[PDB]
RNA sequence: CCCCCGAAGGGGGUUUUUUUUUUUUA
């Protein structure tokens, strides 16, 4: 079974809690946590932290053959499959659950196919050659918002990311070391950041259903307290182009569409804030890069 | 129907071993029991049929079709079974599948040069099937609906191939019917109810093609609890009873 | 020469986690335990034992398997399982950064997961039989060297590859046992046991300085 | 003895031969060599004396296992014939809460506990070959024994360590820095919960946050500290 | 690239921006199957619903002391389409997060709080199809459930809305969906209140809103087609039955 | 694959009467075990099975013993899964006519068939390898331990594949695909002398073997 | 807690294809 026992006390003080306008963290309803993008090593390897939600991710690629249907296009595929170091309520690789089937959905539908990468600058040569990236997520300390998490990190990954230069000469190809020639990175047409917002009904579904004076209680970025409590689920997926990636409210309590607008600009006031966040520590990255080489060519 | 108690056994199979035989709607050895057919319903198919049996189980057939070169696809006819309830590695969705695939082979099951557009190209067709319902070995039931969906099937007018906007030829061929036979005691009877099956002693899987009682032949057992062995005289029944009660099963699906 | 980072104790939903670094190899394990297990995961008179090994890049396939397998065979003895009966130990180990060519070696990530799994064990407060250690060797083609903790350059062009996890009691200066000892390549018996010798030697180095990393950290936790 | 020394699994056993010694946790008799042997890592802990000296080891541990005589919280998540299934702990196995082990409780007058309720218990019994059992009563005399159901409060985890620190240890500062802001009902379980109920919302999320950042801070000094910024009620 | 929205206000199909696709439907359609059942049509999707239960749990496990368990199944036939897909699609990631979806939806609508240690099976073919099916899906489920007897809160009404440039484009098609992003809508009753919000490619953030209103009017008529059918088939099956 | 080394994708694979021996267990890891190998000129099978049962089962408690039968290609992928599963129900069929299932309840007996080898030098053999696999199976459950009310023999001929009981007074198997149209009586001849021969080597290697 | 008895006992929580570079410029 390996279920979260909650006991009535515990739900009643954290929905009390909402009511009297509390988190337990200390964070207002629409604040989002402060995350930490951390970089290492190679480029593509990132580590994202949400106050105690902890995530990794790995960017890599090698050669391969592009699809019969798709003759221009690279090959790119996400994966984010759950272990117990998340937690023990998790089974081991149940790709095939509620939660793991939606929030690979929802991943691929804000980086993967809302063409966030360049397909078409990963291939090498039409017929036989492409580049397949292929992005990991290691998913190690759960306190919920781990889709908001994993596209952080999947995107901060992706422009971090760079595969080795390489050129062409007809049937053959010419892949290099870093000796040989720098790297160069991917093709990023803009940057898809998801909110997950909870609903929370603090009244009854009488209420919910055939009731004015709409009680309904939203918060961003859940707790796994929070997360666990919960009434409804809503992920919006946006980029600094205003543009709505992506929205996912897969059923869950009956929410009022206003609110559900507001959430969503809401939600851009944040991705703003987040994208510009990456776009900073990137270039931090890169530029300490640059002067580490400067320090490591004269002594 | 099915779980039946040992004396309700007991009971149905006195009753149906019996001479004449006693089944538990009255019906005669070689009656079947009322069904109705609906075609013509699914009009982005070439061919589309339904149909419905007394007792509830009901089926639907789509007929479709895709230009092949024969060379690199020899099968011109591909049957395709779902069974509601049953996953697609199920051994009876599997069973049934390669029985109605034998039965309607380009081979001889029906007339290969009727697909035949020129001699590199040809339409294959399509046969889907989806069992809704069934409470017995719907193969009789879905071999009825195929029958009708194929008698009720256009495809493209041919004129690499073109085709025709608008115009549409009716494929004219003959396809088999499958029967199936319950063996009970020394009577053999058709369409078996889902409590005759349960107490048959074995099955008789019957193709039909042409006005000929043709292949594939199959023992089957309806169940696992009273499959017993049978004399020759019981098979040779069973296969004069299908090619005498054949013909108007015929007329009566081929009558629109 | 081999020094080591180490942490303890840095996931919060697991009763015992670890991070274990060396040269570029970089894992993380977290260990749950003793908890309920499932009915087909049950053993009457000891503890039974779920390890799951998760590569860097890509998804778990048959590698990550023999690792697990190897992995399991170096904790079974190292716990004393008959202390929980009909009860479940979750260890997951996730490889950060593999530090070696994926394709042709993981002796380096075996060797940093037994590590770090027997740290993690030792942060959830199960019991052990006795310490261990494990470390990397490997006899390169042209020098005939014998290099204890060899960088993946070192390893393209190594004459053979070893994992040696030894089982250490009395304050580290006994061998009690050789828990696990995984050779491929081309060597020979001489070969064999000068490695066995210094690796043994490594080893004790590495337990003595796994032992000063657990006091450091272990040590405030609990009160005089 | 009574210095107390940091120990590893596998290390020589440092106590006197001759002296008999009763083992408690962190110590283990092998059934086959019958040697004394270290299976935790932590702090060596030999009691006085008295008759014989417990020696012990103090190890952080997460995960509670159930011993006699420990007062446990645990939450009702099932109900039996003649017992109540509980959760001393999420993913552990469950205890047994018998009908009978009740104060004023027969076969016609039962208990009035639902799944989700928070029980305060004393575990009664933990044989190594069945489920755990817990108590809410005396189990010598049959009348109330501060046992019970828990009401309206918050829970709160806490590693082992911490729990034992707060039950027996007088002189842990939390629960008088906590006193100092409010007054509030405490209830300890060594299953690594506590239970935590204040007259006013606000300040039984005060000490929540609080008694969680001062767990998560292995300096003792810097609790009132917390407590000040902690009720100085910040968001 | 063609007129999916012409000069003088039409579509390709010959109807308005603001204008639904046939939607008839029919209730108690498999009475020997289910429970509950429905055949629905609405432009050229055409989908069965068989309802199954509240009946006894198949395993003595998925068994809920307090509630009833919702399973949803959706088989979208490999004829269903004009090319047929010799691949079925039943294990598929985007199948699986539709059926999660409708359970997620009819947990809250449902009472299965009153049917405890019970399950409800939810079986579904979907013969035919033309664009905005999910829409279609849900109007099917809450028609068949409806059927069944099975206590809910309100209707559950699915609609469709592409969005064209400027214009927004109600129950669009399979031609309408491809070339243009759509929303998908599941309205509670007559509210304004969404049980289900669904945008799976790129729209302009400040033009959704606006997306949303047609469709939730749009959204309501359906909720009054099917009420339509149900009082028939009641007020029909309440007389007769009658003497 | 997660859980096989297939290799690389990229790759592509590469493209270009009869007299009877009869053995009982020789397996150790299952209940009962056959090897039937058969040289007709020009053609030579052998095939292997094995009886694992009478063994637990997942479920409800059932009345009676439940019999699988899974047929395992040898070496060539010689034949359609489809196929295989078919002769697999009707294997089924017959040895549900054969075995005494009342013995066994809440028990189930898996049978494994194995056409490690089936080359005919000669230049649809699934009804010509039927009467075999019957033989096998028949002797497989004999060897197990495992209660028959008869010994289950079969015959094939002109793709009629009939398997009888009780000295060939009654069917319990019959199987007619394609394999031309002739009259029904010869092939039943045939069959039978196939299913009386085979009958007699099946009690005699019961005979001095077992 | 419901169930009997009478004035306490026994049982129960349900393991898609619409067809000449660059710059400023009336
Ligand atoms: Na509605
Ligand atoms: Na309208
Ligand atoms: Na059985």
């Amino acid at each position: 079974a390996k279920d979260i026992e909650i006991s009535a006390s515990e739900s009643k003080f954290i929905l009390e809690a909402l009511r009297q306008n509390y988190r337990l963290d200390g964070r207002s309803f629409d604040q989002f946590r402060d995350v930490e993008i951390t970089f290492g090593k190679e480029f593509g390897d990132v580590s994202v932290k949400m106050g105690n939600t902890k995530v990794h991710c790995r960017i890599s690629c090698q050669i391969a053959q592009p699809y019969e249907d798709r003759p221009f296009e690279g090959l790119f595929v996400i994966s984010t499959e759950i272990s117990p170091m998340a937690g023990s309520q998790f089974e081991n690789g149940n790709i095939t659950g509620e939660d793991e089937v939606l929030c690979s959905r929802i991943i691929e539908k804000s980086v993967r196919r809302s063409g966030a990468l360049d397909v078409e600058g990963l291939c090498i040569v039409a017929g036989s050659k492409c580049w397949a990236v292929r992005a990991d997520v290691h998913f190690l300390d759960c306190d919920g918002g781990f889709i908001d998490a994993s596209c952080i990190a999947v995107m901060a990954g992706l422009m971090h990311f760079k595969k080795p230069d390489i050129t062409v000469h007809g049937e053959q190809i010419i892949v290099h070391p870093v000796n040989e020639r720098e790297p160069v990175p991917l093709g990023i047409l803009h940057i898809p950041i998801c909110v997950t917002f909870s609903f929370f009904n603090p009244q009854d579904t009488e209420e919910n259903i055939k009731g004015e004076t709409n009680s309904e209680i939203s918060i961003i970025d859940a707790t796994l307290k929070e997360e666990l409590l919960r009434d409804g689920v809503l992920t919006v997926t946006l980029n600094k182009n205003r543009e709505v990636v992506q929205v996912s409210k897969a059923g869950g309590l009956p929410m009022d569409a206003l609110t559900l607008m507001k959430c969503c600009h809401e939600a851009y006031s944040i991705i703003e804030k987040i994208t510009d966040q990456i776009l900073q520590l990137l270039k931090e990255d890169s530029e300490k890069r640059n002067k580490y080489a400067a320090m490591l060519t004269s002594e | 129907h099915m779980s039946l108690s040992v004396a309700e056994k007991s009971y149905l199979y006195d009753s149906l071993a019996s001479t004449p035989s006693i089944r538990p709607d009255g019906r005669l050895p070689h009656q079947f029991r009322p069904i109705e057919i609906f075609t013509d319903f699914l009009p982005s198919s070439n061919g589309s049929s339904r149909i419905i049996a007394s007792d509830g189980s009901e089926c639907i057939v789509s007929i479709k079709s895709k230009v092949v070169d024969h060379h690199v696809e020899n099968e011109l006819l591909q049957v395709d079974v779902d069974i509601a309830g049953q996953r697609d590695d199920a051994l009876v969705v599997e069973t049934i599948t390669s029985l109605l695939n034998k039965v309607l082979k380009s081979g001889s099951g029906v007339d290969s040069s009727k697909l035949q557009l020129t001699k590199k190209y040809s339409f294959k067709i399509f046969v889907d099937v989806l069992v809704i319902s069934s409470h017995s070995h719907p193969i009789s039931l879905i071999s009825f609906a195929i029958y009708s969906a194929l008698n009720s099937t256009y495809l493209p007018k041919l004129i690499l191939p073109t085709f025709h906007d608008y115009d549409m030829v009716k494929l004219d061929i003959n396809p088999p019917l499958v029967f199936i036979l319950a063996v009970v005691g020394n009577n053999m009877l058709l369409d078996p109810a889902a409590n005759e099956s349960e107490v048959a002693n074995n099955g008789l899987i019957i193709s039909w093609s042409n006005g000929k009682i043709t292949s594939p032949i199959r023992s089957v057992a309806l169940n696992d609890s009273n499959v017993k062995s049978f004399k020759p005289h019981l098979l040779k029944q069973g296969l004069a009873m299908v090619e005498k009660y054949a013909p108007d099963v015929v007329r009566s699906l081929e009558n629109l | 020469s081999m020094s080591v980072q180490a942490e303890i104790g840095i996931l919060d939903h697991v009763d015992g986690s670890s991070e274990f670094v060396s040269q570029d190899t970089k894992v993380i394990c977290s260990v749950t335990g003793p908890i309920e297990p499932k009915a087909r995961q049950e053993l009457p008179t000891q503890l039974a034992l779920e390890i799951i090994v998760r590569p860097a890049k890509g998804v778990a396939t048959t590698r990550e398997k023999v690792l697990e397998d190897k992995l399991r065979a170096v904790l079974t003895p190292l716990i004393t399982r008959h202390c929980y009966p009909r009860q479940l130990c979750q260890i997951t180990c996730q490889i950060l950064e593999s530090g070696e060519d994926e394709a042709e070696f993981s002796l380096r990530e075996l060797s940093c997961c037994i590590n770090a799994a027997f740290l993690a064990l030792v942060d959830a407060g199960i019991a052990l039989n006795s310490m261990c250690a494990s470390i990397p060797i490997a006899i390169i083609k042209d020098t005939s060297d014998i290099i204890v903790d060899p960088t993946a350059e070192q390893l393209k062009i190594s004459l053979s590859v070893h994992t040696l996890a030894l089982e250490f009691v009395n304050g580290g200066k006994v061998v009690k046992n050789v828990l696990l000892l995984d050779s491929n390549g081309d060597f020979n018996e001489d070969q064999l046991f000068s490695l066995l010798e210094l690796g043994e030697q490594k080893c004790q180095e590495l337990v003595t300085n796994i032992r000063r990393i657990i006091q450091d950290n272990i040590s405030p936790r609990l009160v005089v | 003895d009574s210095m107390s020394t940091f120990i590893f699994p596998g290390d020589s056993f440092p106590v006197d031969p001759t002296t008999p010694v009763k083992l408690g946790p962190g110590i283990y008799c092998d059934p086959n060599t019958q040697e004394i042997r270290p299976v935790n890592t932590g702090v060596l802990h030999v009691s006085a004396k008295g008759k014989v000296q417990t020696a012990y080891i103090d190890y952080s541990s997460k995960r509670y296992i159930p011993s006699v005589n420990d007062f446990v919280i645990g939450v009702i998540i099932g109900t039996f014939s003649d017992s109540y299934k509980v959760s001393l702990q999420n993913f552990s196995s469950s205890v047994s809460l018998s009908y009978m082990a009740f104060p004023n409780a027969s076969k016609k007058n039962r208990p009035t506990l639902q799944v989700g309720d928070l029980v305060y218990a004393r575990v009664c019994t933990a044989e190594k070959e069945l489920e755990a059992e817990i108590e809410c009563f005396d189990s010598t005399t049959g009348r109330d024994a501060g046992f019970g159901i828990l009401e309206d409060g918050m829970i709160i985890d806490v590693n082992l360590n911490f729990a034992r620190q707060l039950l027996f240890n007088n002189d842990f500062p939390l629960l008088k820095v906590l006193a100092a802001h409010t007054k509030f009902e405490v209830a300890i379980g060594l299953n690594g919960k506590i239970w935590v109920k204040c007259e006013e919302l606000s300040n039984t999320l005060a000490c929540y946050r609080t008694i969680m950042e001062c767990c998560q801070k292995n300096d003792t000094a810097a609790f009132k500290d917390i407590a000040k910024r902690q009720f100085k009620e910040i968001l | 690239r063609l007129e999916i929205y012409s000069p003088e206000g039409l579509r390709l199909d010959g109807r308005r921006w603001n204008e639904l696709r046939r939607f008839e439907s029919s209730i108690n359609t498999h009475p020997h199957a289910a429970d509950g059942s429905s055949y629905m049509e609405q432009g050229n999707n055409k989908i069965i619903t068989l309802v199954k239960g509240p009946k006894e749990p198949r395993l003595k496990s998925q068994m809920d002391t307090s509630k009833a368990l919702l399973n949803v199944s959706v088989n979208i036939t490999k004829f269903s389409k004009f090319e047929r897909s010799k691949s079925s699609h039943k294990n598929e990631r985007r199948v699986l997060e539709i059926q999660t979806s409708l359970v997620r939806m009819f947990e809250k609508n449902v009472m299965l709080n009153i049917y405890p240690r019970t399950v409800i099976d939810i079986e579904i073919h979907v013969l035919e199809q033309d664009g905005g099916i999910m829409g279609s899906l849900i109007n099917g489920i809450t028609l068949a459930l409806i059927d069944a007897g099975i206590s809910m809160f309100d209707y559950i009404s699915g609609i469709s809305v592409g969005l064209y440039d400027t214009t927004p484009l109600l129950d669009t098609n399979s031609l309408e969906e491809n070339a243009m992003s759509t929303v998908t809508l599941g309205v509670v009753g007559k509210s304004e209140k969404l049980s289900l919000l669904l945008v799976e490619d790129k729209i302009p953030l400040d033009r959704l809103e606006n997306v949303l209103a047609i469709g939730i009017a749009g959204a309501h008529r359906v909720r009054d087609l099917m009420d339509e059918e149900l009082r028939k088939h009641a007020q029909k099956r309440v007389s007769n039955a009658s003497a | 694959d997660r859980r096989r080394l297939l290799g690389p994708a990229a790759a592509k694979p590469m493209a270009f009467e009869q007299e009877l021996s009869l053995h009982t267990g020789f397996i150790e890891n299952c209940n009962g075990s056959a090897l039937v190998e058969a040289r007709s000129l020009g053609h030579q099978t052998s095939l292997i099975t094995a009886v694992y049962g009478p063994r637990s089962i997942r479920g409800s408690f059932t009345s009676q013993g439940t019999i699988s039968i899974q047929l395992k290609n040898g070496l060539l992928e010689k034949y359609n899964t489809n196929e295989l599963k078919e002769v697999s129900s009707f294997l089924m069929g017959i040895f549900n006519s054969v075995v005494n299932l009342s013995r066994y309840p809440k028990s189930g007996i898996d049978i494994f068939v194995y056409l490690t080898y089936d080359k005919d030098l000669t230049n649809s053999q699934i009804s010509s390898l039927i009467p075999h696999c019957i033989t096998s199976i028949t002797l497989a459950l004999a060897d197990a331990g495992i209660e028959l009310v008869d010994m289950a023999g079969a015959g094939e001929a002109n793709g009629t594949v009939v398997s009888f009981i009780k000295n060939g007074e009654e069917i319990v198997g019959f199987w007619k695909d394609d394999g031309d149209d002739e009259d029904l009586l010869e092939c039943l001849d045939r069959c039978k002398e196939q299913y009386n021969r085979y009958r007699d080597l099946m009690i005699s290697c019961l005979m001095n073997q077992e």
